[PDB]
Protein backbone atom coordinates (compact mmCIF):
# COMPACT_ATOMS: atom_id res chain seq x y z
CA UNK A 1 0.00 0.00 0.00
CA UNK A 2 1.40 2.94 -1.06
CA UNK A 3 -0.03 5.08 2.18
CA UNK A 4 1.43 2.25 4.67
CA UNK A 5 4.93 2.53 2.53
CA UNK A 6 4.75 6.62 3.19
CA UNK A 7 3.64 6.18 6.55
CA UNK A 8 6.86 3.69 7.03
CA UNK A 9 9.67 5.56 5.55
CA UNK A 10 11.73 8.24 6.81
CA UNK B 1 9.83 26.96 25.91
CA UNK B 2 8.71 25.88 22.32
CA UNK B 3 4.78 25.80 22.10
CA UNK B 4 2.55 23.21 20.36
CA UNK B 5 1.25 25.72 18.14
CA UNK B 6 4.84 27.35 17.44
CA UNK B 7 5.50 23.21 15.89
CA UNK B 8 2.11 23.65 13.87
CA UNK B 9 3.67 26.28 12.39
CA UNK B 10 6.91 25.17 11.77
CA UNK B 11 5.27 22.08 10.38
CA UNK B 12 2.82 23.23 7.76
CA UNK B 13 4.09 22.54 4.59
CA UNK B 14 4.86 25.02 1.96
CA UNK B 15 2.02 25.28 -1.05
CA UNK B 16 2.27 23.60 -4.12
CA UNK B 17 2.22 24.29 -7.87
CA UNK B 18 -0.14 22.49 -10.28
CA UNK B 19 2.01 22.86 -13.27
CA UNK B 20 -1.35 23.07 -15.34
CA UNK B 21 -0.90 23.85 -19.19
CA UNK B 22 -2.61 26.36 -20.42
CA UNK B 23 -2.15 25.87 -23.93
CA UNK B 24 -5.22 23.28 -24.19
CA UNK B 25 -8.73 25.14 -24.47
CA UNK B 26 -10.44 24.06 -20.59
CA UNK B 27 -12.57 21.29 -21.00
CA UNK B 28 -14.43 19.62 -17.53
CA UNK B 29 -12.43 16.40 -17.80
CA UNK B 30 -8.76 18.17 -18.15
CA UNK B 31 -9.58 20.86 -15.04
CA UNK B 32 -10.83 17.61 -13.18
CA UNK B 33 -7.87 15.35 -13.92
CA UNK B 34 -5.76 17.78 -13.37
CA UNK B 35 -6.79 19.08 -10.35
CA UNK B 36 -7.33 15.05 -9.05
CA UNK B 37 -2.77 15.16 -9.50
CA UNK B 38 -2.73 18.43 -7.59
CA UNK B 39 -4.60 16.48 -4.88
CA UNK B 40 -2.92 13.60 -5.06
CA UNK B 41 0.38 15.54 -4.43
CA UNK B 42 -1.16 17.42 -1.59
CA UNK B 43 -2.59 14.54 -0.12
CA UNK B 44 1.34 13.20 0.13
CA UNK B 45 1.94 15.98 1.66
CA UNK B 46 -0.82 16.33 4.11
CA UNK B 47 1.26 12.26 4.80
CA UNK B 48 4.32 13.71 5.80
CA UNK B 49 2.64 17.03 7.70
CA UNK B 50 0.71 14.09 9.88
CA UNK B 51 3.79 12.00 10.59
CA UNK B 52 5.40 15.57 11.92
CA UNK B 53 2.50 16.65 14.27
CA UNK B 54 3.18 15.99 17.79
CA UNK B 55 1.09 12.64 18.81
CA UNK B 56 0.25 11.10 16.35
CA UNK B 57 3.06 8.94 15.96
CA UNK B 58 2.19 7.42 19.36
CA UNK B 59 -1.29 5.78 17.01
CA UNK B 60 -1.48 2.77 16.19
CA UNK B 61 -0.31 2.45 12.26
CA UNK B 62 -3.81 0.96 11.39
CA UNK B 63 -5.19 4.13 13.05
CA UNK B 64 -2.98 6.49 11.56
CA UNK B 65 -4.44 5.00 8.01
CA UNK B 66 -7.33 5.08 8.77
CA UNK B 67 -7.48 8.87 10.28
CA UNK B 68 -5.86 10.21 6.55
CA UNK B 69 -8.04 7.70 4.85
CA UNK B 70 -11.05 9.25 6.47
CA UNK B 71 -10.57 13.03 6.77
CA UNK B 72 -8.18 13.79 3.51
CA UNK B 73 -11.08 15.56 1.60
CA UNK B 74 -11.68 17.17 4.54
CA UNK B 75 -8.21 18.54 5.30
CA UNK B 76 -8.19 19.31 1.29
CA UNK B 77 -11.31 21.52 1.35
CA UNK B 78 -9.82 23.10 4.54
CA UNK B 79 -6.64 23.91 3.50
CA UNK B 80 -8.12 25.49 0.17
CA UNK B 81 -10.49 27.17 2.17
CA UNK B 82 -7.93 29.04 3.67
CA UNK B 83 -5.71 29.13 0.46
CA UNK B 84 -8.79 31.41 -0.99
CA UNK B 85 -9.31 33.01 1.99
CA UNK B 86 -5.85 34.51 2.43
CA UNK B 87 -5.04 35.08 -1.15
CA UNK B 88 -8.70 36.46 -2.58
CA UNK B 89 -10.70 37.29 1.09
CA UNK B 90 -12.38 34.32 -0.96
CA UNK B 91 -13.35 35.46 -4.39
CA UNK B 92 -11.58 33.21 -6.05
CA UNK B 93 -10.66 29.17 -5.73
CA UNK B 94 -7.06 29.49 -5.06
CA UNK B 95 -5.52 25.88 -5.93
CA UNK B 96 -2.26 26.62 -6.27
CA UNK B 97 -0.17 29.88 -7.18
CA UNK B 98 -0.31 28.48 -10.89
CA UNK B 99 -4.46 27.49 -11.00
CA UNK B 100 -7.18 30.08 -9.39
CA UNK B 101 -10.62 29.40 -10.47
CA UNK B 102 -12.84 32.70 -11.30
CA UNK B 103 -16.43 32.58 -11.55
CA UNK B 104 -15.90 32.62 -15.37
CA UNK B 105 -13.66 28.89 -15.36
CA UNK B 106 -17.01 27.60 -12.98
CA UNK B 107 -19.16 27.83 -15.80
CA UNK B 108 -17.66 24.49 -17.74
CA UNK B 109 -19.93 21.33 -16.67
CA UNK B 110 -19.87 19.89 -13.46
CA UNK B 111 -17.85 23.20 -12.17
CA UNK B 112 -20.33 24.92 -10.59
CA UNK B 113 -21.89 23.01 -8.37
CA UNK B 114 -18.40 22.05 -6.80
CA UNK B 115 -17.10 25.59 -7.09
CA UNK B 116 -19.29 26.90 -5.29
CA UNK B 117 -19.42 24.40 -2.14
CA UNK B 118 -15.54 25.36 -2.11
CA UNK B 119 -16.33 28.85 -1.86
CA UNK B 120 -18.70 28.49 1.10
CA UNK B 121 -16.21 27.06 3.09
CA UNK B 122 -14.20 29.94 2.43
CA UNK B 123 -16.68 32.26 3.06
CA UNK B 124 -16.76 30.87 6.63
CA UNK B 125 -13.03 31.59 7.34
CA UNK B 126 -13.99 35.49 5.93
CA UNK B 127 -17.29 36.00 8.41
CA UNK B 128 -15.09 34.47 11.61
CA UNK B 129 -11.71 36.55 10.53
CA UNK B 130 -10.13 33.23 11.48
CA UNK B 131 -6.27 33.97 12.27
CA UNK B 132 -3.51 31.48 11.43
CA UNK B 133 -3.12 29.83 14.55
CA UNK B 134 -6.83 29.10 15.25
CA UNK B 135 -6.72 27.69 11.18
CA UNK B 136 -3.54 24.99 12.13
CA UNK B 137 -5.33 23.76 15.73
CA UNK B 138 -8.63 23.46 13.47
CA UNK B 139 -7.31 21.67 11.13
CA UNK B 140 -5.51 19.23 13.34
CA UNK B 141 -8.94 19.03 14.73
CA UNK B 142 -10.08 17.92 11.13
CA UNK B 143 -7.67 14.77 11.17
CA UNK B 144 -9.23 13.74 14.29
CA UNK B 145 -12.97 14.37 13.72
CA UNK B 146 -14.09 11.40 11.31
CA UNK B 147 -13.78 7.58 13.44
CA UNK B 148 -15.20 4.30 12.54
CA UNK B 149 -18.51 3.63 14.54
CA UNK B 150 -17.11 0.64 15.83
CA UNK B 151 -13.71 2.49 17.22
CA UNK B 152 -9.76 2.74 16.70
CA UNK B 153 -7.00 0.10 17.91
CA UNK B 154 -5.52 2.20 19.76
CA UNK B 155 -8.43 3.94 21.57
CA UNK B 156 -7.17 5.82 24.88
CA UNK B 157 -4.11 6.80 22.66
CA UNK B 158 -6.81 8.70 20.42
CA UNK B 159 -8.73 10.34 22.95
CA UNK B 160 -5.52 11.69 24.67
CA UNK B 161 -4.19 13.42 21.24
CA UNK B 162 -7.55 14.63 20.71
CA UNK B 163 -8.07 16.19 23.82
CA UNK B 164 -4.62 17.87 23.81
CA UNK B 165 -5.22 19.53 20.44
CA UNK B 166 -9.25 20.92 21.81
CA UNK B 167 -7.32 22.15 24.48
CA UNK B 168 -4.74 23.95 21.83
CA UNK B 169 -7.56 25.41 19.69
CA UNK B 170 -8.62 27.57 22.97
CA UNK B 171 -4.75 28.69 23.70
CA UNK B 172 -4.96 29.75 19.99
CA UNK B 173 -7.91 31.55 20.74
CA UNK B 174 -6.51 33.18 23.82
CA UNK B 175 -3.51 34.46 21.56
CA UNK B 176 -5.77 35.71 19.46
CA UNK B 177 -8.11 38.05 21.60
CA UNK B 178 -6.39 40.56 23.28
CA UNK B 179 -8.16 39.86 26.83
CA UNK B 180 -10.98 37.27 27.49
CA UNK B 181 -14.10 39.12 26.75
CA UNK B 182 -15.49 36.33 24.09
CA UNK B 183 -13.01 33.57 24.37
CA UNK B 184 -16.23 31.18 25.35
CA UNK B 185 -18.13 32.80 22.14
CA UNK B 186 -15.16 31.90 19.94
CA UNK B 187 -14.59 28.91 20.91
CA UNK B 188 -18.30 28.27 20.05
CA UNK B 189 -18.20 29.45 16.83
CA UNK B 190 -15.18 27.51 15.71
CA UNK B 191 -16.55 24.32 17.22
CA UNK B 192 -19.56 25.02 14.94
CA UNK B 193 -17.29 25.45 12.09
CA UNK B 194 -15.83 22.13 12.71
CA UNK B 195 -19.10 20.82 12.79
CA UNK B 196 -20.32 21.98 10.40
CA UNK B 197 -17.00 21.03 8.04
CA UNK B 198 -18.47 16.98 8.12
CA UNK B 199 -21.82 18.35 5.90
CA UNK B 200 -19.76 20.78 3.86
CA UNK B 201 -17.65 18.76 2.41
CA UNK B 202 -19.77 15.82 2.17
CA UNK B 203 -21.22 17.02 -1.51
CA UNK B 204 -17.64 17.32 -2.74
CA UNK B 205 -16.48 13.51 -1.53
CA UNK B 206 -19.44 12.17 -2.99
CA UNK B 207 -19.34 13.69 -6.49
CA UNK B 208 -15.55 12.95 -5.95
CA UNK B 209 -16.81 8.95 -5.23
CA UNK B 210 -19.02 8.98 -8.42
CA UNK B 211 -16.20 10.30 -10.66
CA UNK B 212 -13.97 7.57 -9.56
CA UNK B 213 -16.42 4.71 -9.87
CA UNK B 214 -18.24 6.20 -13.04
CA UNK B 215 -15.72 5.26 -16.05
CA UNK B 216 -17.93 6.66 -18.78
CA UNK B 217 -16.72 10.18 -17.67
CA UNK B 218 -13.13 9.54 -18.47
CA UNK B 219 -11.44 11.84 -14.85
CA UNK B 220 -8.29 10.32 -13.90
CA UNK B 221 -6.74 10.02 -10.72
CA UNK B 222 -3.51 9.24 -9.68
CA UNK B 223 -2.11 6.07 -7.68
CA UNK B 224 -1.98 7.12 -3.99
CA UNK B 225 -5.59 9.14 -4.61
CA UNK B 226 -7.09 6.07 -6.27
CA UNK B 227 -6.14 3.18 -3.29
CA UNK B 228 -7.64 5.95 -0.27
CA UNK B 229 -10.71 6.54 -1.47
CA UNK B 230 -11.02 2.30 -2.52
CA UNK B 231 -10.65 2.02 0.97
CA UNK B 232 -12.45 4.61 2.28
CA UNK B 233 -15.78 4.47 0.04
CA UNK B 234 -17.24 1.02 1.05
CA UNK B 235 -16.98 2.48 4.62
CA UNK B 236 -19.05 5.58 3.80
CA UNK B 237 -21.62 4.37 1.47
CA UNK B 238 -21.92 1.61 4.38
CA UNK B 239 -22.09 3.97 7.13
CA UNK B 240 -19.40 2.90 9.23
CA UNK B 241 -18.22 5.96 10.04
CA UNK B 242 -19.37 8.65 12.29
CA UNK B 243 -18.11 12.33 12.74
CA UNK B 244 -17.34 13.34 16.36
CA UNK B 245 -19.43 16.40 17.30
CA UNK B 246 -18.79 19.22 19.27
CA UNK B 247 -22.83 20.18 19.65
CA UNK B 248 -26.11 18.62 19.34
CA UNK B 249 -26.88 17.53 15.86
C1 LIG C 1 -8.42 17.51 -3.44
C2 LIG C 1 -8.69 18.80 -4.22
C3 LIG C 1 -7.35 19.19 -4.92
C4 LIG C 1 -6.59 20.21 -4.67
C5 LIG C 1 -6.99 21.28 -3.71
O1 LIG C 1 -6.41 22.35 -3.61
C6 LIG C 1 -8.20 20.91 -2.88
C7 LIG C 1 -9.01 19.84 -3.06
C8 LIG C 1 -10.54 19.73 -2.59
C9 LIG C 1 -11.61 19.42 -3.64
C10 LIG C 1 -11.22 18.21 -4.49
C11 LIG C 1 -9.88 18.51 -5.24
C12 LIG C 1 -9.54 17.46 -6.39
O2 LIG C 1 -9.09 16.26 -5.92
C13 LIG C 1 -10.84 17.21 -7.31
C14 LIG C 1 -12.11 16.84 -6.54
C15 LIG C 1 -11.96 15.46 -5.91
C16 LIG C 1 -12.31 17.91 -5.55
C17 LIG C 1 -13.83 17.70 -5.04
C18 LIG C 1 -14.62 17.16 -6.26
C19 LIG C 1 -13.51 16.91 -7.37
O3 LIG C 1 -13.47 17.97 -8.29
C20 LIG C 1 -13.65 15.61 -8.20
O4 LIG C 1 -14.32 14.69 -7.75
C21 LIG C 1 -12.96 15.44 -9.59
O5 LIG C 1 -12.83 14.11 -9.95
Amino acid sequence: SLLKKLLLAP
Amino acid sequence: APTLISLLEVIEPEVLYSGYDSTLPDTSTRLMSTLNRLGGRQVVSAVKWAKALPGFRNLHLDDQMTLLQYSWMSLMAFSLGWRSYKQSNGNMLCFAPDLVINEERMQLPYMYDQCQQMLKISSEFVRLQVSYDEYLCMKVLLLLSTVPKDGLKSQAVFDEIRMTYIKELGKAIVKREGNSSQNWQRFYQLTKLLDSMHEMVGGLLQFCFYTFVNKSLSVEFPEMLAEIISNQLPKFKAGSVKPLLFHQK
